[PDB]
Order: structure tokens, then C-alpha cells, then sequence
């Protein structure tokens, strides 16, 4: 957890950075119009901007809070059921491997006896 | 029906109110008098345990004043006593002709006869309704209905609990609606000193007491200066002048209200392992959630009150604090980040001044426009002129900055509350903690299986 929770925290800062820099060009984008709508006529092409003088950054700003609230819940340690999980995946596969083989073979195996039965009708 | 008429006793102070209120053309000296009644109520209600010594007295003075007015209604009829009134006190009777001598016309007599007779009848409601049956009165109260009125019982029981809360945040909204639709002195000032007085415990129930008297006082000018006669520039003077301050007085009245409905259940209330308990069934959960979500939540609560509000309004000053906002998380320890928060709230109270006298233009000393805004060639222009908040001849900006305001305030208050939340040992002794989990592999309660 610990090393998730950092790295995971510096993705949150690039969220929040993000906020800030979408406030940062929608607010110059507002303030001049004239400069950038001649050259950013192909940057409006690059990026388009912010209205004339559902609106805002919603779906972004519920993502956050969604993501605050996951961020608190990660926090917590209430992941040692889900601690188990994990370390639970690193032993299926062989006993799988061998349920699959089995079965295979359990399937290949019941095939053989109905033949016997054939030889069984032979009986 | 007995049982409701003896209930039935703050119907004679609403309607009293009610002819207070928007009674027509405004008989100068009737308007004042209504206005003297409703603030000697409100100091009274404030008085409570004097306004209970002297309750019955005071129903009987208004009576007395009503009586009064209308006896002078009828004498201003015959005109050789107010001249000689006008000769004794040496002022005009142009005055009283504008207020009118005269019978006026059905509706004027209508509304002047029921006007005292609404006092009459209030009179003979306080006649009916002792004092001590008022008293008794604070407290209140096939099969189906009883059920729904217990439930309903210990629901208004629990809007009592939870009124301290829903008081402040009403009077934080009315303060910011106010603001909101009109700035001006000491009503923003007003909310910025409660808002300066919510996290000191103590004063703030004078501080309400002050803030019902600072509304007061606003009303009164507003009733004063509720038209311009001069003409010879920071006053309303509405012509309607339906609720310059109807909506902070009932706001404020309301608060009072919830104050003595806090006595009563206070009265009423002298009458007559919670983690597993969550374990156990929805309303258990549900309560433990709610309670125990906000309370220790509200750090994430007010970052998201943050967000939204940084979202919205999308200003320069109020992106920095937001910055500082963001500085705040970076710290991830809860102690040193908790200890980091008294200085930032002295911080979002600074800024709330500095917003506001931002938002603040034309400035009373002089009438014509700024002389450091300017048609000139100075390096400014109009995107700074739209991005910044002065009135002019073109625009005085949006006024979204308050309600973010009003969400930074409200944070601040919440984390108060998060100081009560590193302390409160036995609040926070519900909230080592790896042992009990595990249980739970597939634990069967309907609640885990959701959880």
C-alpha cells in the first residue's frame, strides 16, 4: 500500500494540477480574445476554448469527488479481506492448470468407459 | 377544538405582524409604531426570561398602541384640534394633510377598522390565553395516525437536536442571499462579523443576539429611507419596498423562533458497542453513517465544497487560496496538516474581506467615476476591466464570488468542528483496528454483503 498510495497520490496531483491549468486557460482565454483568435484560429484547432464573455467542468469536478471518497476508502484498511485475494491469486493456476488437465482428462477418461459399456453390450 | 385554541396563541402575534406589515400606503407615524412593536418584540424575545416576567404587559401595550392610532385617526377628522396641535408643537400640519385628516375611501376605512379590530381580537386572544397556559403551551405534542404522530414527535425531536447546525447554515444562506442581491453598509459587514464570530462558542449567542439587533437596525433605516424626498446615492428608496429587509427579518425571526423552540425542547427534554450495532440492520448503519461520515469526513466534505465552488466562480484571488488548498493535501500527515488549518482559516477570513472590498466600487466621497479607471493609454483595458469587479457606466461583474465565499466560511466552521474532532474523546472513542475485519470473510448480514 504504501508505494501504491504515493505514486497514486502524485496521479491526484496531476488531477489537481490539471484543474488549475484548465482555470488557467479558460481565464486568459476569457480575458483576450482578439490575439488569440487570430493565431489560435489553428490553435482553437489544437484546443478549443472558453464561452463568449451543464457549463463548467462538471463531469471532471464528480470524478474528484468520487475519487475522494475511493482515495479515503483506500486509505483505511479494510483491504486485508482484499490483502488475502491478492495473495490468493499467486497459487490458482497450478491447481487450476491441473483442474483443467484433470478435466481433460476426466473427460477423456468417462469417454473410455463408455466404450467398455459398448463392450459392455459386447458382455 | 378547545385543545388547538389554547395552541392557538402565536396566530395573534403573526397577524399583528401582518398589519405591520404592507399595510398599503404607509401612515408615517402608524409605520413607525409597527416598527417600534416588532423590534420591542424582538428585544423581548431576546429578554425571553424578562419577556416572560413582563409578556402579558407587553400584549396589553400594543393593544394600547393600536387603540391609540386609531383613536387619532378618528380625530384628525375634525380639523380645528390639529391646527391647534400644530400651534402647541410648532410644526406643519402639511405634514399630517399628506398623511391625510380625511375618511378616506372602503378600502382605507376597511383596512384601518381591521387593523384595530385584528388588535381587538388579538386583545381578547391574550384575554382568553393566560400567561401560564403559554407556559404550558411551550410543550407539544386510528392506530396508524398515533403511530405517524409519535414518529413525528421524535422527528421534531431530532430537528430540535439538529437545529444549531441548521440555524447557523439558515443564517450563513440569508446572509449570503442578502449579500447576494444587494451590498451595502453593515449588511455585508453584518455577516462578515457573525461569520468572524462562528467559531467562538461562547459569543455566539450574543454575537446572534447582535446580529438580530444589527437586522434590526438595517430594517429601520430601510423603513426610514424607504422613499426619497430631497433629491438634491447609497439608498434604496424603493417605491414597493415589499421586502428590503422582509427576508433578513424573517430569517432572523426565524432563528429567534428555533432559540425558544431549543428552550422549550430543552424544558421537555429535563422531562423524562455502537460499530457492532452497525453491523446489525439498515437504520443502524444508516445513523452511524450519517453522523459518523460527516463528522469525520468533513475535511473531504469541505475539499469538495472547495472544488466546486474554485469550479464555478474560475477568479485570479480565488484560484490562489485554492492553491493553498492544494499545497494543504500535498501534506499527507492528518496531525500536521490539522495544525497547518487555524492559521488557514485566519487566511480565508482575510481573503473574505479582501473579496468583498474588491467587489466594493463607487465609493461614497466621490460621485463622478474612478480616476484610476480611465479612457486613457494606460496599459489597462477592457479584459482587465471584465475580469475585474468596479461599477462604471458599463458593469459591476458577477456576484458568484460571494456564494464561494459562503462555502469557504462554511468549511471554516466545519474544520472547528474537525478541532472538535481530534478532540471530543468521547465522540471520537467510536472512531489494533486490523484484528476485527477479517471476520467478515462473507459475513452474512445483509449490510456486508453490500459492504
Amino acid at each position: 500500500t504504501r508505494a501504491q498510495l504515493v505514486l497514486w497520490d502524485c496521479l491526484i496531483l496531476y488531477n489537481v494540477t490539471v484543474i488549475i491549468s484548465k482555470n488557467m486557460l479558460s481565464l486568459l482565454s476569457c480575458v483576450f480574445v482578439e490575439q488569440m483568435q487570430s493565431n489560435f484560429c489553428w490553435v482553437i484547432q489544437l484546443f478549443s476554448l472558453v464561452c463568449t464573455v451543464e457549463a463548467g467542468i462538471i463531469w471532471d469536478s464528480i470524478c474528484f469527488f468520487f475519487l475522494l471518497l475511493q482515495r479515503r476508502i483506500f486509505l483505511s484498511h479494510y483491504f486485508l479481506h482484499v490483502s488475502a485475494d491478492l495473495k490468493a491469486t499467486a497459487l490458482q493456476a497450478s491447481r487450476g492448470f491441473a483442474l483443467y488437465n484433470a478435466a481433460n482428462l476426466k473427460s477423456i477418461n468417462f469417454h473410455r468407459q463408455i466404450e467398455e459399456k459398448s463392450l459392455a453390450q459386447l458382455k | 377544538v378547545t385543545g388547538i385554541y389554547v395552541k392557538y396563541w402565536i396566530y395573534v402575534c403573526a397577524g399583528m405582524f401582518i398589519v405591520v406589515s404592507f399595510a398599503g400606503r404607509l401612515v408615517v407615524y402608524k409605520i413607525v409604531y409597527m416598527f417600534l412593536f416588532l423590534l420591542c418584540l424582538t428585544l423581548f424575545q431576546v429578554y425571553y426570561t424578562l419577556w416572560r416576567k413582563l409578556l402579558r404587559v407587553f400584549w396589553w401595550l400594543v393593544v394600547a398602541y393600536t387603540m391609540l392610532v386609531l383613536i387619532a385617526v378618528y380625530t384628525f377628522q375634525f380639523q380645528d384640534f390639529p391646527t391647534y396641535w400644530r400651534n402647541l408643537t410648532g410644526f406643519t400640519d402639511e405634514q399630517l394633510g399628506d398623511l391625510g385628516l380625511e375618511q378616506f375611501s372602503v378600502s382605507e376605512l376597511f383596512s384601518s377598522i381591521l387593523i384595530p379590530g385584528f388588535f381587538l381580537l388579538a386583545c381578547i386572544l391574550q384575554l382568553h390565553y393566560f400567561h401560564r397556559p403559554f407556559m404550558q403551551l411551550t410543550d407539544l405534542e386510528l392506530d396508524l395516525a398515533a403511530s405517524f404522530s409519535a414518529v413525528l414527535t421524535r422527528i421534531q425531536v431530532f430537528v430540535r437536536r439538529l437545529l444549531e447546525l441548521h440555524v447557523f447554515k439558515l443564517v450563513a444562506l440569508y446572509t449570503v442571499w442578502v449579500a447576494l442581491k444587494e451590498v451595502s453598509v453593515m449588511n455585508l459587514l453584518l455577516v462578515v462579523l457573525w461569520a468572524f464570530a462562528l467559531p467562538y462558542p461562547r459569543f455566539r449567542p450574543m454575537a446572534s443576539c447582535l446580529s438580530t439587533v444589527w437586522t434590526c437596525i438595517i430594517i429601520v433605516c430601510k423603513m426610514l429611507y424607504q422613499l426619497k424626498i430631497v433629491n438634491p446615492f447609497g439608498v434604496r428608496k424603493g417605491y414597493p419596498n415589499l421586502g428590503y429587509i422582509q427576508n433578513h427579518l424573517q430569517i432572523l425571526l426565524l432563528l429567534v423562533f428555533e432559540a425558544v423552540v431549543y428552550r422549550r425542547q430543552e424544558h421537555y427534554r429535563r422531562q423524562h458497542g455502537t460499530r457492532q450495532r452497525l453491523d446489525q440492520d439498515l437504520l443502524s448503519c444508516l445513523k452511524y453513517f450519517i453522523n459518523f461520515f460527516f463528522y469525520k469526513f468533513g475535511l473531504e466534505i469541505c475539499f469538495l465544497m472547495a472544488v466546486n465552488v474554485i469550479g464555478q466562480r474560475m477568479n485570479f484571488m480565488v484560484i490562489l487560496h485554492g492553491c493553498w488548498l492544494v499545497a494543504i493535501l500535498t501534506r499527507r500527515r492528518r496531525e500536521a496538516i490539522a495544525r497547518l488549518w487555524p492559521n488557514y482559516c485566519l487566511f480565508l477570513t482575510l481573503f473574505l474581506l479582501y473579496q468583498y472590498l474588491l467587489c466594493l466600487g463607487m465609493p461614497p466621497a466621490l460621485c463622478i467615476d474612478y480616476p484610476w479607471r480611465w479612457s486613457k493609454a494606460i496599459p489597462m483595458n477592457s479584459a482587465l476591466i471584465k475580469w475585474l469587479y468596479l461599477p462604471d457606466f458599463f458593469r459591476a461583474p458577477n456576484s458568484t464570488n460571494l456564494i464561494s465565499d459562503f462555502l469557504l466560511l462554511l468549511c471554516a466552521s466545519q474544520q472547528w468542528q474537525v478541532f472538535s474532532a481530534e478532540r471530543t474523546e468521547e465522540w471520537q472513542r467510536m472512531a489494533g483496528e486490523p484484528n476485527p475485519i477479517p471476520n467478515f470473510i462473507h459475513c452474512r448480514s445483509y449490510l456486508d454483503m453490500l459492504k
